[PDB]
């Protein structure tokens, strides 16, 4: 019925991790290759750029959902193993999140940093599958009849990363402590943004589970990969065990990005 | 109400190795097309989309009854087929993993929560109850039959345990584990498919029973 000054300033600071992350990634934009401009070479190189392209906003998101989730309350005072844990699992599912929230329904475009507007057929171009692009864009349409603000979407990430039932969580009591707050935060903010509307919070809730659905669309996805010989970057390959070595987590690149 | 919780806890009552688990299932697969009768506004449904809707949901309806089943088992499940199955027989399956996530995340949180039967079926409800899957001829009518159960289950859990403020809550996040516990039981249904199964099991595994079952 009532938002406490402490789930303000919580729900306050989330937000506030998403615009500094935000930044930091817009100063990224000059790092990534150029998408090919004008008709395509016989070399085959446009469609390969393209997937490069794509290949390194996907490694931008991990840095932006890492650097996230360090500021998120809580977070660093789990161990390690859990951080990585926590993260793999739901990286993809936050990707889908923060895409959903950049898009267009009337240009049906999605728009990745600050100006980098594909549509449905760009992300064919790039080397996605329709399998894959279908239900990204209809999730995204799912997400924009819901209407969600900064604050809703930043909390419905923080719960979504304190999943305790994800693989390899060594402490699964503590991930549920610390997911609670954030539940209990998102129902009185919901509650107190739309009194009229009971039904908001359980929709929302029920999106974690179309999320549990994506991330198994996108493990198909990633077979395609393999299956075409598109090889993936280091990190992408360690949280999403695609390649031999780096599939296998001999990397740590990703307890390299929480170390910092 | 829109959607009775009375009428959704009738409906759970009015139904009562690895090839053990396939037997057990195919048997459950003719009652849980009862109970999917007995829910409100399932029969009113286009023939085609209730068809859709079980095809899409059997997995997880089933793996949430038989959890809720073995609430008073130790280490262990209760099968339809009055067998149990204990952790020691999964591991030496190759089906371990699994069933541990089944028992931490589904049986062990139902036992803790007490959870009762009313609020099992209107997750089952829920479940069943499914929008996003492909090929009904209308996803707002089923949306909207979801939607009703939402604000049924909430109103049952402020008025049966009103000092459990969060209980609502706690019943929706156990959706998404089983969603992922489902997508990994259905991995070694389809592992059993390629390596002595029944019927009924067989058509739902495969892309004629269920039609004359429901008219
Ligand atoms: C298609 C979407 C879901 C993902 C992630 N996507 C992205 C998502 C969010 C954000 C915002 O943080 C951004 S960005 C560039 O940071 O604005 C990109 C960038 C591209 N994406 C991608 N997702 C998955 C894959 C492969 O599974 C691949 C690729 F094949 F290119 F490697 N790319």
């Amino acid at each position: 019925v009532q938002l406490t000054a402490a789930q303000e300033l919580m729900i306050q600071q989330l937000v506030a991790a998403q615009l500094q992350c935000n930044k930091r990634s817009f100063s990224d934009q000059p790092k990534v290759t150029p998408w090919p401009l004008g008709a395509d070479p016989a070399s085959g190189s446009a469609s390969q750029q393209r997937f490069a392209h794509f290949t390194e906003l996907a490694i931008i998101s991990v840095q932006e959902i890492v650097d996230f989730a360090k500021q998120v309350p809580g977070f660093l005072q789990l161990g390690r193993e859990d951080q990585i844990a926590l993260l793999k699992a739901s990286t993809i599912e936050i990707m889908l999140l923060e895409t959903a929230r950049r898009y267009n329904h009337e240009t049906e475009c999605i728009t990745f940093l600050k100006d980098f507007t594909y549509s449905k057929d760009d992300f064919h171009r790039a080397g996605l599958q329709v399998e894959f692009i279908n239900p990204i864009f209809e999730f995204s349409r799912a997400m924009r009849r819901l209407g969600l603000d900064d604050a809703e979407y930043a909390l419905l990430i923080a719960i979504n990363i304190f999943s305790a039932d994800r693989p390899n969580v060594q402490e699964p009591g503590r991930v549920e402590a610390l997911q609670q707050p954030y539940v209990e935060a998102l129902l009185s903010y919901t509650r107190i943004k739309r009194p009229q509307d009971q039904l908001r919070f359980p929709r929302m809730l029920m999106k974690l589970v179309s999320l549990r659905t994506l991330s198994s669309v996108h493990s198909e996805q990633v077979f395609a990969l393999r299956l075409q010989d598109k090889k993936l970057p280091p990190l992408l390959s360690e949280i999403w065990d695609v390649h031999e070595g780096s599939g296998s987590g001999s990397h740590k690149i990703l307890h390299r990005l929480l170390q910092d | 109400e829109e959607m009775p919780v009375d009428r959704i806890l009738e409906a759970e009552l009015a139904v009562e190795p690895v090839t053990n688990i396939c037997q057990a299932a195919d048997k459950q697969l003719f009652t849980l097309v009862e109970w999917a009768k007995r829910i409100p506004h399932f029969s009113s449904l286009p023939l085609d989309d209730q068809v859709i809707l079980l095809r899409a949901g059997w997995n997880e309806l089933l793996i949430a009854s038989f959890s809720h089943r073995s609430i008073d088992v130790r280490d262990g499940i209760l099968l339809a087929t009055g067998l149990h199955v204990h952790r020691n027989s999964a591991h030496s399956a190759g089906v371990g993993a699994i069933f541990d996530r089944v028992l931490t995340e589904l049986v062990s949180k139902m036992r803790d929560m007490r959870m009762d039967k009313t609020e099992l079926g209107c997750l089952r409800a829920i479940i069943l109850f499914n929008p996003d899957a492909k090929g009904l001829s209308n996803p707002s009518e089923v949306e909207v039959l979801r939607e009703k159960v939402y604000a049924s289950l909430e109103t049952y859990c402020k008025q049966k345990y009103p000092e459990q403020q969060g209980r609502f809550a706690k019943l929706l996040l156990r959706l998404p584990a089983l969603r992922s516990i489902g997508l990994k039981c259905l991995e070694h249904l389809f592992f059993f498919k390629l390596i002595p199964i029944d019927t009924f099991l067989m058509e739902m595994l495969e892309a004629k029973i269920l039609h004359r079952l429901l008219q």
